């Protein structure tokens, strides 16, 4: 997250950090006790045998005890075009069921065809590169945003931020935007750069795909 | 890519 402000310790207890060496590559969302909802490019071209899902995390730079680190079982994906990035949304199966504390709850998703209309106050949150200057994030971030039709997609929902560069950079893909406490996108890409202030951050339209993650989660 | 596409 790009001009955003640090989260309150484990205030968003469904954060996921999706990690390959030991390092932070992409953001997800818990959505069951055994399943983690991310971006299909995050795990395009990496070997998902390696990747370890963290949940209940806050700083990255060390060991936290709360955390439960977790493997992938089952890799879900419904259609991703990884050259128009369509579809970016993969459902991750876990391992075995996360102990649903204080630091690890699941998150919730909007029905199947809810659509936000330009105005909505959302928020974007990451692991994402820390801002202008500083890199990979260490502490969790945050960032209130607000849709935009303008400049994007149906197949997407799009963000902007309007009066400061700020948003969505490399490492937040797979990310959720929350919006009035529903799960609403995830991270895709974004266009020109991170906090451009002219494009909009393009989120994966979470509630296009519902029918087919409760077909997975239920 | 910039405006054809710059995934994270
Ligand atoms: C940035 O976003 C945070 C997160 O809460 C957001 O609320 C909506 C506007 C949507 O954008 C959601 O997607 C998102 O979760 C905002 O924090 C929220 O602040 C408001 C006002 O301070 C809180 O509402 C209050 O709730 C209390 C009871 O808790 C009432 O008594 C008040 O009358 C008032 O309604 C809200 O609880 C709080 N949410 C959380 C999760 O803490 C933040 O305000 C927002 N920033 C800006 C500038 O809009
Ligand atoms: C989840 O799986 C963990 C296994 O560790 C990892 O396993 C494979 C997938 C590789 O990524 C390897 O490099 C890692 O060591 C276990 O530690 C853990 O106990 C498993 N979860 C449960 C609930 O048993």
């Amino acid at each position: 997250i790009v001009g955003g402000r640090r989260a309150r310790p484990h205030a968003w207890p469904f954060m996921v950090s999706l990690q390959l060496r030991g390092g932070h590559f992409c953001g997800a969302t818990l959505i069951a006790p055994n399943f983690v909802m991310s971006a299909a490019h995050c795990v395009a071209n990496v070997n998902v045998r390696a990747v370890r899902v963290v949940l209940g995390a806050h700083n990255l730079s060390r060991r936290e005890p709360t955390r439960q680190v977790f493997a992938v079982q089952r890799i879900f994906e419904n259609g991703y075009d990884p050259v128009n990035l369509l579809n970016d949304i993969v459902i991750l199966q876990l391992n075995g069921s996360a102990t649903i504390n204080a630091n690890v709850q699941v998150a919730q998703l909007p029905a199947q065809g809810r659509r936000l209309g330009n105005g909505v106050q959302c928020l974007a949150m990451g692991w994402g590169l820390l801002g202008r200057n500083r890199g990979i994030a260490s502490v969790l971030q945050e960032l209130n945003v607000t849709v935009v039709t303008s400049l994007c997609r149906r197949s997407n929902v799009c963000t902007l931020v309007r009066g400061r560069q700020a948003g969505v950079c490399f490492g937040d893909s797979g990310s959720p935007l929350v919006c009035n406490g529903l799960i609403h996108g995830i991270a895709s890409f974004v266009r020109g750069g991170c906090a451009s202030g002219l494009y909009p951050d393009a989120f994966a339209p979470v509630a296009q795909f519902v029918n087919w993650i409760d077909s997975i989660i239920q | 890519v910039s405006s054809p596409v710059s995934t994270m």
